[PDB]
RNA sequence: AGGCGGGC
DNA sequence: GCTGCCGCCGCC
């Protein structure tokens, strides 16, 4: 009877978890929880859906096999979901985090299904008539044309028109496809959007799951009589001078600078100024290379071809509390707010496009860019040092470059 | 208006019954009124949020007693706002973002000529609200100086979440970058709304922009707001030289010079690509000059306060009246004339 | 760029 | 009172 119930509850490889299930409790909850935490970790890192799918695919095979005919793997998926409802129902923040991660897990799994299995799951969204399609044909084609070009690689207009003739449209309230409306990817008429089915199913899933978590919380005090409380508490907590004002502009000295300092000097020469973070990054670097306080004031006054003198002396520990501020290392530089238009602070290995970096660097370039793509900016910078002659401080890059000539 | 003029206005003239019946959505007082936020702005610069009113009589008596220079309408809450110590979808359109394209008025002046910018903005927004969103129950209200407020009162519009309000705004707010020193470079092909809006605005471009406002007769202004709409540097440099050699050509002449110089510059098998691109730049400029330039903040959140219809404008004395197709700012009654 | 104080 | 903006004063 239990097997027949699970055969009926899982006619599809996907479920809305509508009916309650009729060491395993802890392991199955932990294994689902690890997948949900990896999803949330990838979402917080702004990874694309395809990168997230690639990372989670091996974790599914290990921790929570999807698409198996095994009754035990199907049981593990159900019971882990319902066990996590008991864990995450307790606070609004825990419910919102669980609904978000679980709805994203649903999206990934739906995309990993075959088109046949997706259709069966939907059966277990009204198409428009051919007349309504003919009436709206021009407006529907104008809206969808760009999507056919960029998503289906249909570069020729004849091929786009032929595809559009066969293509069906779904009529729904526009409130169900707000994300597609914001991007103008759907046609709008009289409060209806002409399409996105996965977003509708995901919103219904999220709404239903949130309602069921509230119901679960209302019944939870009856369960406080049971073995389970320590595990539920623990799982819920598991979620928780040679160098002078003139020489610093010369090739002899500047050939020793890392890319961030070259970028700051170029911005200063071009704009006759640097904004706050850039002034601090460059001022402290120049202090670190041995530019005296008096020469630094000459440098800045000359470069800016009441408001500034004090700040430059303060960087040298000559004012206020007299703290001799240490020059910034790469970690510190990277921690500052990201540079925008008109800013020159930061790290070019992170902040510049591969196109700009490649032009500056022109097999060696590919090696540097591979490090950049991985977020290993100091490794990319170390590679540039070695190829042009681990460093993680602009002043160490300069000092090492000078040591090679001494 | 003096403080006594405002007392007289609220005593004898302000349509409290009609505003109450509008905001209450029923003939009988309901939670749509009892739980609605009002903010009162006073002549002292004081600003009092979280007022709420139980009846037409309570609403009238509290506004008469308070004598505010204006009040602002907020959301319907789950509890009465006045007990705090224990919304219509709205659009705002002002003239400020059209100041770079008008010559008939300067600074905070308005006339029937530049009011055509607001009239076209209302026409294009109304087309989207009716045809794309299916809204039926909306009204435009004069802001009392040089703008207009839309109030969409459809039940579906009232119940929109801040995410849905943002999506409605992002659909209607085509001109996100208001800077006139740069080409818009709008996405091609145009979305159906934007294509329809262009065809609705095109018939007005010659009569409003090239003839009545004529903003590009001034060669410095043409260099600042007409030339940056073009895509090609050689065309821009050639037009700039040609207008330096031939000063004070009208906006209509300068508009034709663009096509004549482009036809002289772009020859051979690539000419059709340049012709298409120039047409696209001229179309983007029709939209830059005449398309609705909404205030984006007031629309985004359900909690945003907006000035009530029939408020007095404190600097002009104009009543913030409902707008019809015939409306111009000179038709708005002043409180002193009504007295 | 951030924080604190004063004035309009 | 708070909020927000503008100016000044150092600090960090
Ligand atoms: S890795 Fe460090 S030294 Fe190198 S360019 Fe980036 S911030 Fe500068």
């Amino acid at each position: 009877e239990e097997k027949k119930l699970y055969a009926r509850l899982y006619e599809s490889k996907l479920s809305f978890y509508d009916l309650p299930p009729q060491e395993q409790f802890e392991i199955w909850a932990i294994d689902r929880l690890k997948i949900l935490l990896e999803i949330e970790s990838c979402l917080s890192r702004n990874k694309s859906i395809k990168e997230i799918e690639t990372i989670i695919k091996p974790q599914f095979q290990k921790l929570l096999p999807f698409n198996t005919e095994s009754l035990e793997d199907r049981k593990k998926d159900y019971y882990s979901h319902f066990i996590l409802r008991l864990c995450f129902c307790r606070s609004k923040e825990l419910r919102e985090k669980f609904v978000r991660a679980e709805t994203f897990l649903f999206k990934i799994r739906f995309n990993m299904l075959t088109s046949t299995d997706q259709t069966k799951f939907v059966q277990s969204l009204q198409f428009i008539s051919n007349e309504e399609k003919a009436e709206l044909s021009h407006q529907l084609y104008q809206t969808v044309s760009a999507s056919l070009q960029f998503q289906l690689n249909l570069n020729e207009e004849h091929q786009r028109k032929q595809y559009f003739q066969q293509e069906k449209f779904i009529k729904l309230p526009f409130e169900n496809v707000i994300e597609l409306v914001g991007n103008r990817l759907v046609f709008l008429k009289d409060g209806y959007a002409y399409l996105q089915q996965l977003n509708l199913l995901s919103n219904e899933f999220a709404s239903k799951l949130n309602q069921e978590l509230i119901k679960t919380y209302q019944y939870l005090p009856r369960l406080n009589e049971d073995r389970l409380l320590p595990i539920l508490n623990h799982l819920s907590s598991g979620y928780t001078d040679e160098i002078n004002a003139q020489s610093v502009w010369s090739e002899e000295i500047s050939s020793n600078y890392p890319l961030c300092i070259k970028n700051l000097m170029e911005g200063l020469k071009k704009n006759h100024h640097l904004r706050y973070y850039g002034r601090q990054q460059l001022s402290l670097f120049l202090k670190g290379i041995g530019l005296s306080a008096d020469e630094a004031l000459k440098f800045w006054s000359e470069a800016f071809t009441k408001e500034y003198r004090y700040s430059f002396r303060h960087n040298y520990g000559l004012e206020g509390n007299r703290i001799n501020y240490k020059p910034w290392d790469c970690h510190t530089i990277l921690s500052k707010p990201r540079p925008g238009r008109g800013d020159y602070h930061g790290c070019p290995f992170r902040d510049w496009s591969h196109e700009r970096l490649s032009a500056e660097l022109r097999a060696q370039i590919i090696s540097v860019l591979d490090s950049c793509q991985k977020g290993e900016y100091t490794i990319a910078c170390t590679k540039v040092f070695e190829m042009t002659h681990h460093i993680a401080h602009p002043n160490l890059y300069f000092e090492r470059s000078r040591q090679l000539q001494k | 208006p003096s403080s006594s003029d405002m007392e007289y206005y609220y005593k004898s003239l302000y349509p409290f019954k009609h505003i109450f019946n509008w905001l209450n959505h029923s003939p009988k007082p309901s939670r749509d009124m009892i739980n609605r936020e009002f903010a009162m702005a006073f002549r002292s610069g004081a600003y009092k949020r979280y007022n709420s009113f139980n009846s037409v009589q309570d609403f009238k008596a509290q506004i008469e007693k308070a004598n505010p220079d204006r009040f602002e309408i907020g959301a319907i809450y789950n509890k009465p706002p006045r007990e705090r110590d224990t919304k219509e979808l709205v659009f705002d359109i002002d003239m400020d973002d059209y100041d770079a394209f008008r010559t008939c008025c300067s600074g905070a002046q308005v006339c029937s000529k530049c009011w055509k910018f607001i009239s076209l903005a209302m026409k294009i927004t109304n087309t989207a609200l009716r045809e794309d969103f299916g809204y039926k129950d909306f009204i435009w209200v004069f802001s009392g100086r040089r703008g207009a407020h839309c109030w969409v009162s459809d039940k579906r519009a009232r119940a929109l979440t801040d995410v849905q309000r943002r999506n409605v705004l992002d659909y209607v707010n085509v001109i996100r970058d208001r800077n006139t020193d740069k080409r818009l470079a709008l996405k091609r092909p145009y979305h159906p709304h934007l294509a329809r809006s262009l065809e609705q605005l095109k018939p007005f471009f010659v009569s409003i922009m090239l003839e009545e406002q004529n903003p590009w007769e001034d060669d410095q202004h043409a260099i600042q707001t007409l030339l940056p709409a073009l895509y090609d540097k050689q065309l821009i440099d050639s037009l700039k030289k040609y207008w330096l050699d031939n000063p004070r050509r009208s906006s209509k002449e300068k508009w034709n010079d663009i096509d004549q110089i482009a036809t002289s510059l772009f020859k051979g098998p690539k000419q059709d690509s340049h012709i298409i691109k120039l047409r696209e730049c001229k179309e983007d400029l029709v939209l830059m000059t005449l398309y609705p330039k909404l205030d984006v903040e007031v629309t985004k959140q359900t909690i945003h306060l907006l000035k009530a219809p029939f408020c007095i404008h404190p600097a002009t004395g104009n009543v913030c009246v409902p707008i019809d197709e015939s409306f111009a700012p000179e038709k708005a009654p002043k409180l002193i004339d009504l007295q």
